[PDB]
């Protein structure tokens, strides 16, 4: 059984840096095959017997090595290269993967541009509240979002989703979303966001009156 | 038309490409008898074959640069086929690595030499 | 080109049998050489090659399935079938099929993938509310089960600026997730917005039009 370390497990560079990921297996193999995963699709062949470029792959892409030591490079990394690769064996049954190595691009710091949303009188006649905040395109990837019911910190009623990140500007999106009863509601008045980031030199808030 | 053929001797296999087939099915068409040698670029290894009339290999052996014999193998099985897809089925069944599948499946047209696994 | 897509359930309540189904085009599961393959990828871990056929009828299963995978092929139906017994939730994951060559052995062309969870939970349908509002506007597409979802924006005539988030786990047990726009200020009351969403397990289509 031939199995197969990849490294590095997480990558961060700039668009134009040179990204070289290797791949060590547990013993030797004729050829290694290169898979790129955008998130939430397939994998796309790269490179494949070693050093060959699959048809339609730019070629900034490029793949080198023999044995058990394999490396896959990017000689002018762009947005779009953003996903997890794989190296793959078919040497011998069964057939085994890599672990991958994630690949996030850097670039310069972009604050986020901050949204509410209320919840809509649709989901209130079910008793239901959902406020909603979206904190849009940003780097880098860590923020902090902060629910205040009438300057009251909340806590455990929330839940985010970060979008992966994005293959054109490189940026990032979160959503925040508090859930309240229609009980609980309709006992405050203002519903605020604050929201943290390392392009913003002040916390920024937005935030609404019920009515 | 064309022929292939795959040569089992001791425990190597050896691919031998339609194009020197019929340059031997026109050579035993006026002689009785063919030596034919064969040159492995894989593994800078010579081998002289010993077809006869019908086409089986009598004796396969390992040549030096003299034609001087450096191992001798023993012929245990000839096969022959009409077309690329009866040796595509045969090589699958072959008791060979994916890498030597893979080989004998993209080179038809040159002498491979491969080991069973 | 070559195309392959996977078909089967969304949702497999434990124990029960999966049965895939891939249906290429642009080539013959009868031509020497040709070959299909399956592959998973639980949620966010690494892909893990399942089984595969070949033209010769040749079957290799992934020694780790032991017992529970069984492959075969129809080539006049130009489709293959993998089935998975005793099914489980360490099992839930997408599940893609693939070519194969004995030329390459590496899988140059894929399938988009079928999600599949095992669960005892039934089908839940979202109900979708809108986010009214450069602003943004979009769509809550919530309490839905299971994954996955997908919406779009004016059938895909307006992409730029759309983020669709991915799916949270609430605690209830449904899935949730927003998807917004973000659109000149000014176009607000004037230009129509409408979000596409579609949750095939449940085999429900809704176009909510979000206004001001
Ligand atoms: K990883
Ligand atoms: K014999
Ligand atoms: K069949």
């Amino acid at each position: 059984d031939i199995q197969m370390t990849q490294s590095p497990s997480t990558l961060s560079a700039s668009v134009g840096d040179r990204v070289t990921i290797t791949c060590s297996a547990s013993s030797r193999v004729g050829y290694m095959h290169w898979y790129q995963q955008k998130p939430g699709k397939a994998p796309k062949l790269l490179i494949y017997d070693t050093s060959k470029l699959a048809s339609g792959v730019p070629s900034r892409f490029s793949g080198s090595g023999s044995g058990t030591e394999f490396t896959l490079t990017i000689s002018s990394l762009q947005p779009d290269d953003f996903a997890t690769y794989y190296c793959f064996q078919g040497s011998g049954y069964p057939f085994t993967f890599g672990g991958g190595t994630k690949v996030e691009i850097k670039r310069t710091v972009a604050a986020p541009s901050v949204f509410i949303f209320p919840p809509s009188d649709e989901q209130l006649k079910s008793g239901t509240a959902s406020v909603v905040c979206l904190l849009n395109n940003f780097y880098p990837r860590e923020a902090k979002v902060q629910w205040k019911v009438d300057n009251a910190l909340q806590s455990g009623n929330s839940q985010e989703s970060v979008t992966e990140q994005d293959s054109k500007d490189s940026t990032y999106s979160l959503s925040s979303t508090l859930t309240l009863s229609k009980a609980d509601y309709e006992k405050h008045k203002v519903y605020a966001c604050e929201v943290t980031h390392q392009g913003l030199s002040s916390p920024v808030t937005k935030s609404f009156n019920r009515g | 038309s064309m022929k292939y053929m795959l040569v089992k001797a001791d425990d190597y296999y050896f691919l031998l490409p339609p194009k020197d087939v019929e340059k031997i099915e026109s050579a035993l068409k006026s002689t009785n008898k063919a030596v034919v040698s064969f040159f492995d670029k894989e593994n800078n290894k010579t081998y002289e074959f010993t077809f006869n009339k019908d086409l089986v290999v009598t004796e396969v052996r390992e040549t030096d640069k003299n034609r001087g014999i450096i191992k001798t193998f023993s012929v245990k099985e000839v096969k022959f086929f009409d077309n690329k897809e009866e040796l595509l089925e045969y090589i699958n069944d072959l008791p060979i690595s994916n890498d030597d599948k893979k080989l004998l499946s993209n080179n038809i047209d040159e002498f491979l030499v491969v080991k069973a696994k | 080109q070559v195309t392959l897509r996977e078909s089967g359930p969304a949702l497999v309540k434990p124990t029960q049998t999966l049965t895939l189904t891939c249906t290429f085009s642009g080539f013959s599961l009868s031509t020497a050489g040709m070959s299909v393959g399956w592959i998973r990828q639980p949620p966010g871990k690494a892909l893990e090659w399942l089984a595969d056929i070949w033209w010769d009828d040749k079957k290799h299963y992934n020694p780790s399935l032991k017992d529970r995978l069984t492959i075969s092929k129809d080539t006049s139906k130009n489709q293959v079938v993998l089935k998975v017994t005793n099914m489980d939730p360490a099992d839930t994951a997408t599940y893609y099929c693939a070519r194969d060559m004995i030329f390459n052995f590496y899988f140059d062309v894929w399938g988009q993938g079928t999600t599949v969870t095992v669960s005892s939970a039934s089908t839940k349908g979202p109900s979708v509310f809108p986010l009214a509002p450069t602003a943004a506007l979009g769509c809550l597409v919530k309490d839905y089960f299971p994954e996955p979802v997908t919406v779009s924006w004016n059938s895909g005539a307006l992409t730029s600026g759309v983020h669709t988030f991915p799916a949270v786990l609430q605690s209830s047990g449904l899935y949730s997730l927003s998807s917004v726009v973000t659109v000149p200020s000014s176009s607000l009351g004037t230009q129509t917005y409408i979000c596409n969403v579609n949750h095939k397990p449940s085999n429900t289509k809704v176009d909510k039009k979000v206004e001001p």
